[PDB]
């Protein structure tokens, strides 16, 4: 998982590619909006670097001589907020994308088909964000068993673990939907407007990087599917004995 | 003249939170003409009977206007408003009732006021078009998030339907902190997050129809 | 000012040479996050298995005295779960206790106590 | 006796919307003791004057006080509620008034009903905690939006920040509708999206103190 979490840097690379993509359409409120949008986009490296760093911390805590039924999740708690840090930015960029593409529609696009289809693409982008937020609200709630789970519904989140396996596996296809939709969107945008070398310069890296992310999401999906049963079995040692394992700040005393 | 309101509810096992129904029905009914409806007219089931409400639910059983009529014979144009109490059994019945899709889109086409609170909110998922494109895409509304669903028991695909429904809806960010009241009004639709959110929501609808 | 008097074992010639008067504790707070402060009501005395302390090998010049305690919970650390202030508990101080049992208040790990 | 509510408004270059001020003021003030105030007591300038709001604008100028109260001399504790109408000028005066922050931490910690409408919602920028975390981090709300700002924009750093404030906290939420009535009531926090959204939001506050 840590190795697959490293693949998110490719998303960061394409986000920077997306910044220069927007800069390219400046010669082609939007004039202040694009620079403001770009400045907000620069923040992503700061936002996403703790996510991978915290996942590394989770790997550090999962080391042996520790039971880690839910104990190592304390780093996951940091990781959850770190994932929140990613998605906050993604939510930060979500309305900003919608308007920007509309202004990109305001740019000369004589063909209606390109204009309508990129509106569909923005809607698809909205969909991938939505499944991504479902994951984040899930994982943040999954951090609550780590510390003070008042609800104590051990059985419920044993089942709950499956939902991201379904969500993530579908998310692989949803990312593929972005990829295929973007493939002709970038191709057509390359074809008709001028500055073809710049268009190829932005398009080749964004298209290949998104395909690499789809590969990364596929790895995450395959990974989660194989290890989903192991995690559900891992969380619950025995019937009514899962809650004793999840009892707050006793397990820390038990590690001591 | 004073306006009429359609109350759609689910008449399948553990079919209505009692406190929500009591508030929605009694305060609305003085300012609206309410008509309660369920698929097939099957007898109503109350969730969350209380010692404060035990006398009042026995009165409701005593009340003549306790029968649930069939929903698919309803003409929306007589009803100026639509009101949905928090009803846990909506998630099997009403979230799949094509007639509720027909009446919601009817309400949409004339932009007539809609009110859904808590569990009943999941019934608004049913309003599918021929394509996946929703009729209430641009609307902002609240709903039941993973929070209340996780805190309560949620096996046997009872909240799984709702989880999936949230994702399809866009610009509808379900509030966190389950126990806190939450009401959202965006262009003729008022939506309450939970059974606590029942009291202001229809009052907001009441303000809508004022 | 306010002081709490605690007897301390001295480690010399491997056994049988314990002696000292009780030494002050000054301004002791309830620090740590699983250690609770008790108003000690009773302390039982036991012969110190000194040889076990020697092979156990902690390097103190003074060892805390008194381990069989009963008292009332004055206050708790933030991570304490089983215990509230004013509660009435009894327990064994650990052998490697930081604080002596011969003292009217004590900081002690919470899982050495029972109501 | 009738209870008290605080109405804070802009005196800045952007000013205040006349219709929002009208709607917030008139309905509340017959059911509330409403008191209008500005930072530095600076006299109001009415933006978005129309034929519809003009007669009340002259009624505002001609009524007995007509000079706003000092906002920095206000201790919120005698007031049951706090109300901010749509104030595009929120950034300089209201978003930087530490006294408004102190009243917000009072009201936040006392969990008393607070209602902010539209551009006035940006006025809550001043109310961070002792740490950078805002007092309404965990609360779910609406803000003016990027969608509202980009239309007739006048972009600068100042339009950027006002949407940015809701934008920074992911726990905080933003709902975007271009010109639509939008009201959010989440546990004593009421937020209206825009100048249209004013009438139910303050009614909700009215309901909160009802």
């Amino acid at each position: 998982a840590l190795a697959f979490v490293q693949d998110l840097v490719t998303a960061l690379l394409n986000f920077h590619t997306y910044t220069e993509q927007r800069i390219q359409i400046f010669p082609v409120t939007i004039s202040p909006l694009n620079q403001k949008f770009s400045q907000y986009l620069h923040e992503n490296a700061s936002y996403v670097r703790p996510l991978e760093e915290g996942m590394l911390h989770l790997f550090e805590s999962i080391t042996e001589d520790t039971v880690t039924v839910l104990e190592t999740t304390v780093k996951l708690k940091t990781f959850s907020e770190h994932l929140t840090s990613y998605i906050c930015f993604l939510r930060k960029i979500l309305p900003y994308q919608l308007k920007s593409l509309e202004e990109e529609c305001e740019s000369s696009l004589c063909t209606s088909a390109l204009r309508a289809r990129n509106l569909e693409l923005s809607q698809d982008m909205k969909k991938m964000t939505a499944v991504f937020e479902k994951l984040q609200t899930y994982i943040a709630l999954l951090a609550l068993p780590s510390t003070e789970p008042d609800g104590l519904l051990r059985t419920n989140y044993s089942s709950v673990l499956t939902n991201v396996g379904a969500a993530l596996h579908g998310f692989h296809d949803v990312m593929k939907d972005i990829s295929k939709h973007y493939s002709q969107k970038a191709a057509i945008e390359h074809e008709l407007p001028t500055a073809t070398q710049k268009l190829i310069t932005t398009n080749d890296c964004i298209l290949s990087s998104v395909v690499a992310l789809t590969n990364g999401a596929g790895k995450i999906a395959s990974f989660f599917s194989n290890n989903l049963d192991y995690f559900i079995a891992s969380l619950s040692y025995g019937p009514k004995a899962a809650s004793g394992f999840i009892s707050p700040l006793s397990a820390e005393c038990m590690l001591q | 003249n004073r306006p009429a309101c359609l109350l759609v509810a689910s008449g399948a096992a553990e079919g209505v939170s009692a406190q929500s129904f009591l508030h929605c029905f009694t305060m609305a009914s003085t300012a609206f003409n309410l008509q309660v409806a369920t698929p097939g007219g099957k007898a109503m089931e109350f969730v969350d009977v209380t010692e404060s409400n035990a006398r009042w639910v026995q009165d409701f059983r005593l009340k003549a206007y306790a029968s649930p009529a069939k929903l698919e014979s309803i003409d929306g144009a007589r009803y100026h408003a639509l009101l949905i109490p928090s009803c846990p059994g909506a998630l099997t019945d009403l979230a799949s009732s094509g007639s509720l899709a027909r009446i919601l889109q009817h309400f949409h086409s004339e932009s007539k006021p809609i009110c859904a609170v808590g569990h009943g909110v999941a019934a608004l998922c049913c309003a599918t078009n021929e394509d996946r494109s929703w009729v209430f895409d641009s609307y902002s509304l609240t709903g039941p998030s993973v929070c209340e669903l996780v805190r309560a028991p949620g096996f046997a695909r009872l909240p799984l339907v709702v989880e999936d429904f949230v994702k399809d809806s866009g610009a509808c960010f379900s509030a966190s902190e389950p126990d806190a009241v939450h009401v959202v009004l965006d262009r003729h639709l008022v939506t309450g997050q939970n059974a606590s959110s029942t009291v202001p929501a229809v009052q907001n609808l009441l303000f809508l129809c004022g | 000012h306010h002081h709490h008097k605690g007897l301390y074992f001295q480690q010399s010639s491997t056994d049988e040479e314990i002696t000292f008067v009780f030494q002050e504790k000054e301004d002791l707070p309830v620090t740590e996050d699983n250690f609770v402060k008790l108003q000690v009501k009773a302390c039982a005395l036991s012969q110190i298995n000194t040889k076990l302390l020697a092979e156990m090998k902690m390097k103190k010049d003074l060892f805390p005295v008194g381990r069989e305690i009963a008292g009332i919970v004055l206050d708790v650390g933030s991570k304490v779960s089983f215990f509230q202030p004013d509660d009435e508990v009894v327990g064994i101080l650990p052998l490697d206790s930081e604080d002596p049992g011969l003292c009217e208040v004590v900081r002690v790990h919470e899982h050495y106590l029972v109501h």
